[PDB]
RNA sequence: UGAUGGAGGUAGAGCACUGUUUGGACUAGGGGCCCAUCUCGGGUUACCGAAUUCAGAUAAACUCCGAAUGCCAUUCAUUUAUAUCCGGGAGUCAGACUGCGAGUGAUAAGAUCCGUAGUCGAAAGGGAAACAGCCCAGACCACCAGCUAAGGUCCCAAAAU
RNA sequence: GGCGGUCGCCUCCUAAAAGGUAACGGAGGCGCCCAAAGGUUCCCUCAGAAUGGUUGGAAAUCAUUCGAAGAGUGUAAAGGCAGAAGGGAGCUUGACUGCGAGACCUACAAGUCGAGCAGGGACGAAAGUCGGGCUUAGUGAUCCGGUGGUUCCGCAUGGAAGGGCCAUCGCUCAACGGAUAAAAGCUACCCUGGGGAUAACAGGCUUAUCUCCCCCAAGAGUCCACAUCGACGGGGAGGUUUGGCACCUCGAUGUCGGCUCGUCGCAUCCUGGGGCUGUAGUCGGUCCCAAGGGUUGGGCUGUUCGCCCAUUAAAGCGGCACG
RNA sequence: GUGGUGGCGAUAGCGAGAAGGAUACACCUGUUCCCAUGCCGAACACAGAAGUUAAGCUUCUUAGCGCCGAUUGUAGUGAAGGGUUUCCCUUUGUGAGAGUAGGACGUCGCCACG
């Protein structure tokens, strides 16, 4: 018989493009690399993508297809 | 059979660590280099 | 130049984003009038809410 | 007509807005019969009008069907009360959206294939219409 | 609300993957018959046909693609006037229908279960003959004054026989 | 309501391109495993296919070529990874201690990520990486106990007893936020509080089923689809059936059959009119019109129904809270 | 020109063909040396300069494949309505995928030897 499901984990951006964060922010939570690691920005156990330093966040390309998020200071 | 363990250290005799074996594949006490908190340096921990 | 906004249609059955549209701009009873500049901001919430008002030059 | 296998053995019922994706034209026979309404289209609705055309048609020439009843539909018997799960697969459709041409003739006269479509369109629950290859 | 920048794979579409699937060509291999039998090598039903290839379909749990919207954000712009936070006091935890998007159901139910908007609830007034939930519209009051909305204008019954 | 199913956790679809989102909706997994299948350093690249080749066979090992991933990633699925997260080897134990700016998630309790700082290390020449494993399940509050540690307390005082603090153990407390250390049934002998929030009767909605009526016409009918019948399929009407729903009624809407009294619909049993007939006649068949009237008494059974007996022009079918 | 080393989505690739080595880069010659092969100096490592451009590699030609791809039209769809309302239609904005015209056999640096 059906009727289980797992807790939904909240996963996908947290932070928005052009926005201002405080270092350690998490700025994406996601199963697997669907979105890599940039300039300032590490990238967590379980894969969650954070910022390293206060900046503003940038979702880039990277190369042909695959993303990527960058935290830049001012 | 997996089983949860404890190393404890062999000079001072904290138990320090909390872990787990295979008691199949790990017969004899598990012994580990692993820093005693205490002792505040690394010595040989030993399954108690 | 100016926009002279008048609300034609109640705003009873209207969605939130209209009806917080006609407050933003500050009219209030049917046939409440209110004059505007003709900025993009001004002309695209006359466009949310055309439906609603009629709009003088 | 069924499918050998199916990933799923239940599935939506789904819906059917908007023309045929594909298979709108006659693509192999001479002469195609299209559905001009929506509508599901079943396996045995399929046979029926299989046979009313060939047999027109005398064993003489090919018949194409352009559709298969991929999709499968329940049913619960009389007495069973809502819930309690999804009912065992009773049969198997075809979704067919206007436009889709369902069946294809060729190799007999005009006059054969015209009389034969017909046949074919009253086993149908669809309206239709007769379509020459361009 | 506008501008700008982003995340996200739905509608549609497509087949490049995975399932489902049609015809054609050709085919390893697969079925019986004879000659030859040590059962060893052939020749055939336009006999069944993998895979390949050509053409054509299909998909909630397929995707080479991919919107509209919605969403997040900006020391941004315009209008607007709320936002949080601390504390006192609650009530609420049976909802309903309608439109739209889905599931369950027989793409039955004034059915059931979510999403989304509205109204009812807790809203009188006008229209829909009557008719909580539809359409128009929100009653602080007075008027034997005027203009309109939905809906109407031959009589009941206001207004174009 | 019962029976069955379910109860916590993980992945997917549903879920409407942020997130979240229900159903006794559609599919699967978990209650572990690993001493390396962990860390690091260095190195490596797959599955298949074609061709050749002893045992050797479709397929065991070997060689070349082709091959962008069609492999593998312990374990479900999704997302990810071949600048590897996959594979091999050396040394290792960071599957470190104290922590922790800042975030995510969130009613709470919890859950998740985390740069960086110090202590002491592993690998590496160094850069640097390492606070387990491609990622996300593998878990259980408190109370009460066990064990280890402890510069804490010690009821006059010294001790002790007994506690505290730190570490860790004992949960299919799985009804998985766990009522107790400890618990199954019968009630038609029953009772109270409530509910049309919730069933049984009747109404309502629905019409799958049911009854009736049609479309197409392969066929049957010697020939001949359509006198009559009519496969495979298709479309309706009705609201008498079997059902679905739970909208009125549980400060009660009395339930089958029969009796009495009927009344209405017409999908007409008889009688009246008519077309076709595979209508000689007589009997009939079938369709059309027609609701004026008529439409039996018994045997058995509570029965309705039905079988039977004997009649009849006939002995119609339904609705009216199964009047 | 060649050899290093980078940025830019393959418009940078792939396949096929052609030319070149002065240097350089490679094949190449060896296992004495550090080091190495779950066997093999093939590789890795080291030492070397007889030969060779044959291959790699550079440059050049080709779009056959892969990649990029405007416009138009269409699907869908926000908002506002409508009907004959499981569906469908109008208005207004937005606008794909497909299929195509085409683009493209790279471009922008830095260093070294010429
Ligand atoms: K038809
Ligand atoms: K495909
Ligand atoms: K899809
Ligand atoms: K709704
Ligand atoms: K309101
Ligand atoms: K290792
Ligand atoms: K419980
Ligand atoms: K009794
Ligand atoms: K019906
Ligand atoms: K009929
Ligand atoms: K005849
Ligand atoms: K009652
Ligand atoms: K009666
Ligand atoms: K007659
Ligand atoms: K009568
Ligand atoms: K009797
Ligand atoms: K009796
Ligand atoms: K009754
Ligand atoms: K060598
Ligand atoms: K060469
Ligand atoms: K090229
Ligand atoms: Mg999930
Ligand atoms: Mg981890
Ligand atoms: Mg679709
Ligand atoms: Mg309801
Ligand atoms: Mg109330
Ligand atoms: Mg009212
Ligand atoms: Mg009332
Ligand atoms: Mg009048
Ligand atoms: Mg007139
Ligand atoms: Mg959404
Ligand atoms: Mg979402
Ligand atoms: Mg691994
Ligand atoms: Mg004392
Ligand atoms: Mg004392
Ligand atoms: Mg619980
Ligand atoms: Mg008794
Ligand atoms: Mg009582
Ligand atoms: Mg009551
Ligand atoms: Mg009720
Ligand atoms: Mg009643
Ligand atoms: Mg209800
Ligand atoms: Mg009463
Ligand atoms: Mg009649
Ligand atoms: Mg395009
Ligand atoms: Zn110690």
């Amino acid at each position: 018989s059906n009727g289980r499901d797992s807790e939904s984990k909240r996963l996908g951006a947290k932070s928005a493009d052009g926005q201002t964060v405080t270092g350690g922010s998490i700025l994406y939570r996601q199963r697997g690399t669907k979105i890599y690691p940039g300039v300032n920005v590490g990238i967590g156990g379980d894969d969650t993508l954070f910022a390293k330093v206060d900046g503003v966040v940038r979702f880039e390309r990277k190369g042909r297809d695959k993303k990527q998020v960058s935290v830049y200071p001012v | 059979m997996r089983v949860n363990i404890t190393l404890e250290c062999t000079s001072c005799k904290e138990r320090n660590y909390l872990t787990n074996k295979n008691k199949r594949n790990n017969p004899d006490r598990l012994e580990k280099q692993k820093y005693c908190p205490r002792e505040r340096k690394v010595t040989l921990h030993r399954e108690t | 130049a100016e926009l002279k906004i008048t609300l034609k249609r109640s705003v009873i059955g209207r969605p939130q984003n209209q009806r917080a549209t006609v407050k933003a701009l500050g009219l209030g009873k049917v046939n409440s009038t209110v004059t505007k500049p003709a900025n993009e901001a001004i002309k695209g919430m006359v466009n949310t809410i055309s439906h609603l008002v009629d709009v003088e030059e | 007509l069924v499918p050998k296998r199916v990933k799923h053995r239940r599935e939506f019922r789904g819906k059917m807005r908007g023309e045929a994706k594909g298979g709108k034209e006659v693509a192999f026979g001479e002469w195609g019969l299209q559905a001009t309404e929506s509508h599901w289209i079943t396996n045995r609705q399929i046979e029926a009008a299989r046979i009313a055309m060939t047999r027109y048609m005398k064993r003489g020439g090919k018949v194409w069907i352009k559709i298969f009843p991929h999709k499968s539909y329940t049913s619960k018997a009389i007495g069973v009360r809502m819930g309690k799960g999804k009912g065992a697969p009773e049969g198997w459709v075809s979704p067919v959206k206007r436009g889709k041409i369902m069946f294809e003739i060729a190799g007999v006269p005009e006059e054969v294939a015209r009389e034969a479509l017909r046949l074919a369109s009253h086993k149908l629950p669809v309206k239709t219409k007769i379509v020459k290859r361009e």
